């Protein structure tokens, strides 16, 4: 009759139909994903279309029940998941423009090709060919070419699309009674319990930049050690006290440093853990891998698999001809159906990925008794944090030695621990400042603190300041370097990896304390521990039906985010790196760049300064370079694109340097450019109508 | 010679839970059955030592519920099936039998239904097959494109890949009076 006597009937009607429509949509999506063909890509637009229409129709009807005058937490929180619409408050033209923009950025990122400066008939996509060069190549010039060919043939295409995307997303999020698109991304980590003591959207930024200040010494020591080991290779290219160049970090964006492990390996004589050969030699297959993962999950007390997991979900490459994209993922189809789609091999990393995906399944199996709107992780960090923390215990060489893969004669000295911890820190510690800096840049761009004419300037300023990474060549406002990454061009939240790492190590410390582990945290196995399984399973079942702070309190005995478990995990590595970085410099200065020593400072003493005068200056510099090299019997066609401008203060001064055409690594020496300017000093400022005192050329 | 207790366990089809039927109306076929039962909960009389207190009338209510809904067919239970679909008395005597039929009742393109919405709870042994739309306030809306009116009969939506808990279960409930004896069957 009244409110709270009809909203539960509305949610009873919603759940018992949303379950069926979501199951049909998930069945169609699985049938496409394992059987990519023409007739299977057509069936999401006949099932997901009805699911989206039903979701928006029930979201419109949910607004008739106010969030006031309802007291019980689950139905009120289900109405909170509803009411907030799946139908944006945005114009039809603006919504169509936003969809076109997102499709354009996805197409440009997916089909962007970078060609070599000499013989331009071969070009490389990002995933075939450029990621290979970013991962495996130790050549400076090839890495710089692949780093600058990207973000200039692709990022320059993504700059105005990203500007209009930012405008349209801010307009869309302001219609959801938020302030920013970054604030709308922070609709997660938003709880209310009693007396206004809940977790706010603004509390997340304070928590993350407190955690970032708490990880500063460990990351600084890791950065100093990586910089020291990046001087054995690349001599005369990395400053001992400066920042690291952006193209020497193991991939395209410097996200993960784990490809720098062969260059920065400690004790290279000691072999690392690799059970792949014993995995093949014992006749293992995919079924054995997943049965051993299920045996690991049973041993802590978590249940078996649903027996439709073994039948419906594929666990190998399909022998019959069926096109599949082979990306490990775990499927929660709904209605009690759980599946894993991955093309696993007999490999140690495939073993750990199988543990990861089965951890996702076991987290999905727990909250199946919750209502459909609350069948998710309590925040966007717990789900992947559980996934990664379930694979930490089995990667240790005591769980591997129990299964028989590792020989009992393997030496577990204190050097292999340092090798494992440094590989982990390259994977884990080296990606936290990057994640924090990228999400801070996106939050300040959406908030409006970074103007549209200072996107790249602020981006590289806080990349130098926070990450400790310097650009190898200057990028003006025509570039868009964040958009060159997948998660930025495809409109994905990115702080979930930061919170994933924090919650993963917090859960690891809690479960290892519960399981009565004695030694260090990195050598901990939570296997054969029923007590850890009980405390684990009482958190997976809650789903979102409870605030994330109070379900974090029930497992780690702290409502807030803590990084103390993470610093205790890498404590032997931290005290080893303190000893290693004793005669070296720990920290960086944001003044050094690879073009810093060969750049000429120019000061302006006033006729006016538009962007049409910068082009004139660059043309005059290029013509002076051509004239100076013409008298040296070296005909080189210097252009505007070969003159780079850095430290651009549009009122007083800027820096510039000249690069040889067809070779971005070939910076012209500073004496050559100064000699060119002195030779052609008349017609480098006769067009500007100013004497040599106005442009002093320091 | 003859004891009619079959033809209700080997029937080619069962109705939905809201449309259960009875029989007017041999107990060794429960143990050595064609299908091994998943639920053998018997209340009042016991399965072992059963054919000693003879009964003059036996009712066999048969229907199909969800896998998780088998728990709700028992005396003194609260649920959607108990409140709106099928109710047992608090002093019920007899056995409740169920078995999985995912290979049979979920293969076809047919549908099984259950009354999610009703105006008040249901009495024991009361059958409700009305298709009248349910309004939250009251009365008859006669318009699904409104606010507060929903379809009462919801669908189980059986698929052979749902897994245990959402799979079809054929439930046959045997109920006895334990006090009615006009000296007919003994
Ligand atoms: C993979 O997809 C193809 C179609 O993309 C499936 O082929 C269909 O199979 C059904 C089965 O009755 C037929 O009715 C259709 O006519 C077929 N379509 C085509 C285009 O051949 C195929 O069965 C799928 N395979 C699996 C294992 O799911
Ligand atoms: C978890 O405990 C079980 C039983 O305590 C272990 O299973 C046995 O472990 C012993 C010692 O390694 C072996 O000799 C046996 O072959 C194992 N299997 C049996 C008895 O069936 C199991 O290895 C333990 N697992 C972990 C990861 O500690
Ligand atoms: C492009 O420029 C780079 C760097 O100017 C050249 O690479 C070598 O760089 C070192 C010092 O950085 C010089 O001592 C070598 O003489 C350079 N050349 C070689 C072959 O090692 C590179 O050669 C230039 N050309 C191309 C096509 O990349
Ligand atoms: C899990 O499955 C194995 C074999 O399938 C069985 O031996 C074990 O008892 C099962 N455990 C649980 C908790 O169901
Ligand atoms: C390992 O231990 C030995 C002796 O305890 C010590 O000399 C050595 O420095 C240690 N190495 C590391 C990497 O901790």
């Amino acid at each position: 009759s009244t409110t709270e006597d009809r909203a539960k009937i509305f949610l009873d009607n919603f759940n018992h139909e949303a379950e069926d429509l979501s199951y049909q949509s998930s069945l169609a999506s699985w049938e496409y994903n394992t059987n990519i063909s023409d007739e299977n890509v057509q069936k999401m637009d006949e099932a997901g279309a009805k699911w989206s229409a039903f979701y928006e129709e029930q979201s419109k009807l949910a607004k008739n029940y106010p969030l006031e005058e309802i007291q019980t937490v689950p139905v009120k929180l289900q109405l909170q998941i509803l009411q907030q619409s799946g139908s944006p408050v945005l114009s039809e033209d603006k919504s169509k423009r936003l969809n076109s923009i997102l499709n354009a950025m996805s197409t440009i990122y997916s089909t962007g090709k970078v060609c070599k400066p000499n013989n331009p008939q071969e070009c490389f996509l990002l995933e075939p060919g450029l990621d290979n060069i970013m991962g495996t190549s130790k050549d400076y010039n090839e890495r710089l070419w692949a780093w600058e060919g990207w973000r200039a043939e692709v990022g320059k295409q993504l700059r105005p699309l990203y500007e209009e995307y930012v405008v349209l997303k801010n307009e869309m999020a302001r219609g959801y009674h938020y302030e920013d698109y970054g604030d709308y991304w922070r609709r997660d980590y938003e709880t209310e319990e009693s007396s206004g003591s809940g977790y706010s959207r603004d509390q997340l930024m304070k928590d993350v930049d407190r955690i970032f200040t708490e990880i500063k010494p460990l990351y600084e020591h890791l950065h100093a050690y990586v910089r020291t080991k990046l001087m054995d290779t690349y001599p005369f290219h990395i400053s001992p006290t400066g920042c690291l160049p952006a193209h020497l970090l193991g991939d395209m964006w410097g996200r993960f440093w784990t490809n720098l492990y062969p260059l920065t390996v400690p004790f290279g004589q000691k072999p690392n853990i690799d059970v792949t050969d014993a995995m093949v030699n014992q006749g293992w297959d995919a079924n054995r891998i997943f049965k051993e993962a299920e045996k690991f999950f049973v041993s802590v007390g978590l249940p078996n698999m649903t027996e439709g997991f073994w039948n419906n979900s594929m666990l190998t490459e399909p022998g019959d001809g069926r096109k599949v994209v082979c990306h490990p993922t775990a499927w929660d189809l709904g209605k009690g159906d759980f599946r894993i789609k991955m093309c696993t091999k007999v490999t140690m990393e495939d073993f750990l990925t199988a543990h990861h995906e089965m951890g996702h399944i076991q987290y999905d199996m727990a909250y199946a008794t919750q209502p459909y709107l609350l069948r998710n992780g309590a925040n966007e960090g717990f789900h992947e944090a559980v996934g990664e923390v379930m694979s930490l215990s089995v990667a240790t060489p005591k769980h591997l030695k129990t299964m028989g893969l590792l020989s009992p004669d393997f030496l577990e000295d204190n050097e292999t621990e340092i090798n494992f911890l440094l590989k982990q820190a390259l994977n884990i510690v080296g990606t936290l400042p990057f994640t924090y800096m990228l999400e801070k840049w996106r939050w300040m761009v959406f908030r409006g603190e970074i103007p549209k004419e200072e996107w790249m300037k602020k981006w590289w300023e806080m990349k130098r300041d926070l990450v400790g990474v310097v650009e190898p060549v200057p990028h003006d406002e025509t570039y868009c370097d964040p958009a060159s990454l997948f998660h930025v061009a495809n409109d994905y939240s990115f702080i979930r990896y930061y919170t994933r790492t924090i919650f993963e190590f917090q859960f690891h410390e809690a479960l290892c304390r519960i399981a009565q582990h004695d030694g260090p945290l990195h050598k901990c196995d939570i296997s054969n521990s029923t007590d850890a399984g009980k405390k684990l399973h009482q958190m997976l079942s809650v789903g979102k039906s409870q605030p994330w702070t109070v379900t974090l309190k029930d497992i780690v005995d702290s409502r807030n985010m803590d990084v103390g478990p993470l610093l205790r995990y890498f404590e032997p590595l931290y005290t080893w790196l303190q000893e290693q970085n004793r005669k070296s410099h720990v920290g960086w200065n944001t003044d050094w760049s690879p073009y810093s020593d060969q750049s000429i400072k120019v000061r302006i003493s006033l006729y006016e300064w538009n962007d049409n005068e910068m082009y004139l200056f660059r043309s005059s510099v290029a013509y002076a370079m051509r004239e100076y090299f013409s008298k040296k019997n070296q005909p080189i066609l210097f252009g505007v694109e070969n003159v780079w401008v850095s430290n651009l203060k549009p009122r007083i001064s800027f820096n510039f340097h000249v690069t040889s055409p067809g070779n971005v690594s070939d910076i012209i020496p500073r004496s050559e450019v100064e000699g060119a300017i002195r030779m052609s000093r008349s017609r480098i400022n006769d067009a500007f109508r100013l004497d040599d005192n106005s442009l002093e050329f320091l | 010679n003859l004891c009619p207790f079959g033809q209700v366990f080997n029937a080619s089809n069962f109705p939905s839970v809201y449309a259960w039927e009875r029989l007017r109306i041999d107990y060794a076929v429960l143990y050595n059955s064609s299908s091994s039962f998943s639920t053998f909960k018997c209340y009042g009389v016991s399965p072992t030592k059963l054919n000693d207190l003879c009964f003059s009338s036996v009712y066999a209510d048969y229907f199909v519920v969800k896998g998780d809904d088998v728990r709700q067919i028992a005396p003194a239970q609260t649920g959607v099936i108990a409140d709106y679909n099928y109710k047992l008395p608090d002093d019920f005597t007899g056995c409740v039998l169920a078995w999985n039929t995912n290979s049979v009742d979920s293969k076809s393109g047919n549908n099984f239904y259950y009354r999610l919405f009703r105006h008040g709870k249901i009495k024991p042994y009361e059958r409700d097959i009305s298709n009248v739309l349910y309004n939250s306030a009251g009365g008859t809306c006669s318009s699904i494109s409104q606010l507060g009116c929903y379809e009462p009969l919801k669908s189980y939506g059986f698929t052979p890949t749902v897994g245990v808990g959402y799979q079809p279960y054929r439930v046959v409930v045997l109920s006895f009076e334990l006090l009615n004896a006009p000296a007919t069957v003994c």
